[PDB]
DNA sequence: ATCGATGTATATATCTGACACGTGCCTGGAGACTAGGGAGTAATCCCCTTGGCGGTTAAAACGCGGGGGACAGCGCGTACGTGCGTTTAAGCGGTGCTAGAGCTGTCTACGACCAATTGAGCGGCCTCGGCACCGGGATTCTGAT
DNA sequence: ATCAGAATCCCGGTGCCGAGGCCGCTCAATTGGTCGTAGACAGCTCTAGCACCGCTTAAACGCACGTACGCGCTGTCCCCCGCGTTTTAACCGCCAAGGGGATTACTCCCTAGTCTCCAGGCACGTGTCAGATATATACATCGAT
């Protein structure tokens, strides 16, 4: 009864969804998720031979990845499920 | 206090002072004198629960080392807890053997 | 006029509310008083032994835990490791 | 057939098992033993085949022990063979379950 | 791939020569199962411990020092395992 | 002066025990055995005690004694 | 000399035992002479299960003590079978030892 | 790159009391075993005589009585015997 | 009791894997200073142990007779040991995969430490109840009738 | 059965003392705030655990038979039990002496901590010999004959 945080279950789907892997039963684990998105980006980020990207130690799970550009930049990555569905029910007096 | 703090009644302070000053290891978490309070904590309502109960039994208002004997001797896994362990004033269990009863 | 500690009030506060109407006396309260000393004995040694045995420097909550899951017998283990989490949780509820 | 009197060969298996050294229970069976009675604690263990025959020293160890205070158990009794009642008697005074 | 029922492992004559290490003359027959029995009984207490042991270090592999851990805590000091 | 644990106090020993009929040397090896007991605890007690370079055996000396033989003892201001 | 152990008579390492002592958390502090006289009672205790096992070696006429000689040598010896009574050795086997009953008549 | 054992100093001892008998790998371990339950024993106990008297340092009064307390009769006092003269000499010169 | 032969123990020849030994590096032991806090030592208080005693009475000790339980002997049936032949699955070796132990760098959370301070706890004190008990009554044991 | 003679259990008035409640104060628990580091997280490496196959062969199984032994039954006797009487020494309360525990103040020396050598120890690698087994041999001994 929190309005905010929801458990995200997939519904029936013909095609098969690439998101399977990251199930635990029935929910979809936000933690294996961020563990193979913050995997991708440090191997692809290894891949930048003349820049020193640097991918910072976990902290949260809102800020899932944030790198390091040389001495001065950062920038936080945030991955984000899409749903075009209706928002949810709880969430309607809003705006 | 730091007791009411975990819905605790031992003391968390005093489990800590006695896990830091006794040698235990140089560093002591500060979420173990709670996790340790509570052990003790539920443990000691364990004995003093059945020992009450034995007690009433007894139709007395007043636990004294024999009921705290029966109650730790009644209960398998508190026996076994406490098997090396004689209570002062304690009595024994009232146990006849079967092969010495009248025939 | 020193101070000698003891287990006495707490285990009176945990009788009265068990028993809100039983006493104990002074015998009995130095036979809960020795328990408790005991218990807390044992416990404290069997984490201190699982510390040194990783190589740690530190008693958490995860060395109370596995001590009082070697100590304790099976149902009083479950019972008192689910008692220990819930005050521990408990405490980190608060600030 | 030729057949000493029966206790002889009993006799002489004593001496025999108590010479030697070798663990006595075969050893794959007391893996497989250990691998099922860990199962119901933690699926998908790996046991350090030292740690093993660790417990097959201890449980080895353990069992001449108990069949050593069976035997004085049972000799008390003025018997010979040794029965379960005897067992229960050896554990029972031991302290075990 | 999950086991079962290998508690008859522990065979008659495994049981058996035990008994005559112990110095057993002349055995039951009811003692093999008595004595089974009571291997399992000690093995899940020791095992219990040595896995506990275990999954506090966060392994997944029972060491030797587990084992001979465990029966130290049980009161049956093992020699001869490192530790 | 072990004599002074009376036949009739062993009795009642072995009477709280569960015992029902008690032979006649069961008292002499029962004045044996507690008497190898208590020079076991009372040799323990006295060494904690020499080692506190005290003189009088004091009640944690036992209880300490008993709990190093393996036979904790709750009830003494342990 | 150098090294603590040759100063003291001994052959167990002073040393090693004074650091096991300080990293085994038994006290805030650790004597001088403590590590000393703990060598010194490990390296007798260790001398006399030795003694006792090259003897039982002897008695069977080989040269090497493998775990069944220093099982012989505690258990035959009342005082050190007292000290190690709740001790399994690993291959240690057990005492040669039938009841008086058992044999034949 | 280091493990820490006694499988040396207990060969050590061996040639000194046996000039000439080897010692197997397993009974090594079970001595080097020994070695390390002796010496956990006798420092608890001289640990549970530091508490208990409030005190805060293992000297070797503590060793000593924690000796008396576990070993047995004999090797009690040779043991202690054996202490306090590799303790004395230690002091001395 | 002789065989005898099964089994045990004694004697020598061979092989081989385990051990006893000879290096190379490295890291932990040793040494010299500094500093401060733990332990020793002396003085003093006062509690608590020891001893002595006198009386009373509950308990120990002693005698005795009788019965009931320990112990030996015998008989009988089963059930355990022993030997053979057949079956099974352990043990060994060899390969092959890989899951996980183990080591290392980085970095951040967490716990030690110190000073202030404030309430929880210990100790002294006192009032009330709860247990022991005595007594009277009622029911239920054990044992001869 | 029954009837009795105690033994035990119930119910109520009663006293005593010990426990439960209150109050004052001192001291340890709490709270910030700072700093160092333990340990968590990840990532690489490679050891060791698991799985499987095929053979050989020792061990386990199954079965049959006989006899030793477990167990019930009976008989005798001695030795505990229970009871009554006489003795003895434990309990208790009291008082006195004084020894030793416990506390405090002061001082010193012993150990922690740190930094700087450097040799003792461990892993590696190697050569050989102690012990297990093979083969042969002398003798104990189990036992049905």
């Amino acid at each position: 009864n929190t309005r905010a945080y929801y458990f995200v279950k997939f519904k029936r789907n013909p095609k098969e969804n690439p998101l399977s892997q990251f199930l635990e039963g029935e929910i979809l684990s936000a933690s294996k998720m961020l563990s193979k998105f913050r995997k991708i980006i440090k191997e692809e980020i290894n891949d930048i031979k003349d820049t020193d990207v640097i991918m910072k130690r976990k902290r949260g799970g809102s800020p899932a990845v944030t790198l390091l550009i040389s001495e001065k930049i950062s920038v936080d990555i945030t991955l984000a499920l899409e749903s075009k569905s209706s928002w949810p029910a709880s969430t309607q007096e809003g705006l | 206090t730091r007791s009411s703090r975990a819905g605790l009644q031992f003391p968390v302070g005093r489990v800590h002072r006695l896990l830091r000053k006794g040698n235990y290891s140089e560093r002591v978490g500060a979420g173990a004198p709670v996790y340790l309070a509570a052990v003790l904590e539920y443990l000691t309502a364990e004995i003093l629960e059945l020992a009450g109960n034995a007690a009433r039994d007894n139709k007395k208002t007043r636990i004294i080392p024999r009921h705290l004997q029966l109650a730790i001797r009644n209960d398998e896994e508190l026996n076994k807890l406490l098997g090396r362990v004689t209570i002062a004033q304690g009595g024994v269990l009232p146990n006849i053997q079967a092969v010495l009863l009248p025939k | 006029r020193s101070r000698k500690e003891s287990y006495s009030i707490y285990v009176y506060k945990v009788l009265k509310q068990v028993h809100p109407d039983t006493g104990i006396s002074s015998k009995a309260m130095g036979i809960m008083n020795s328990f408790v000393n005991d218990i807390f004995e044992r416990i404290a040694g069997e984490a201190s032994r699982l510390a040194h045995y990783n190589k740690r420097s530190t008693i958490t909550s995860r060395e109370i835990q596995t001590a009082v899951r070697l100590l304790l017998p099976g149902e009083l283990a479950k019972h008192a490791v689910s008692e220990g989490t819930k005050a521990v949780t408990k405490y980190t509820s608060a600030k | 057939p030729h057949r000493y009197r029966p206790g002889t060969v009993a006799l002489r298996e004593i001496r025999r098992y108590q010479k030697s050294t070798e663990l006595l229970i075969r050893k794959l069976p007391f893996q497989r033993l250990v691998r099922e009675i860990a199962q119901d604690f933690k699926t998908d263990l790996r046991f350090q085949s030292s740690a093993v025959m660790a417990l097959q020293e201890a449980c080895e160890a353990y069992l001449v022990g108990l069949f050593e205070d069976t035997n004085l158990c049972a000799i008390h009794a003025k018997r010979v063979t040794i029965m379960p009642k005897d067992i229960q008697l050896a554990r029972r005074i031991r302290g075990e379950r | 791939k999950v086991l079962r029922d290998n508690i008859q492992g522990i065979t008659k004559p495994a049981i058996r020569r035990l008994a005559r290490r112990g110095g057993v003359k002349r055995i039951s027959g009811l003692i093999y199962e008595e004595t089974r029995g009571v291997l399992k009984v000690f093995l899940e207490n020791v095992i219990r411990d040595a896995v506990t042991y275990t999954e506090h270090a966060k392994r997944k592999t029972v060491t030797a020092m587990d084992v001979v851990y465990a029966l130290k805590r049980q009161g049956r000091t093992l020699y001869g395992f490192g530790g």
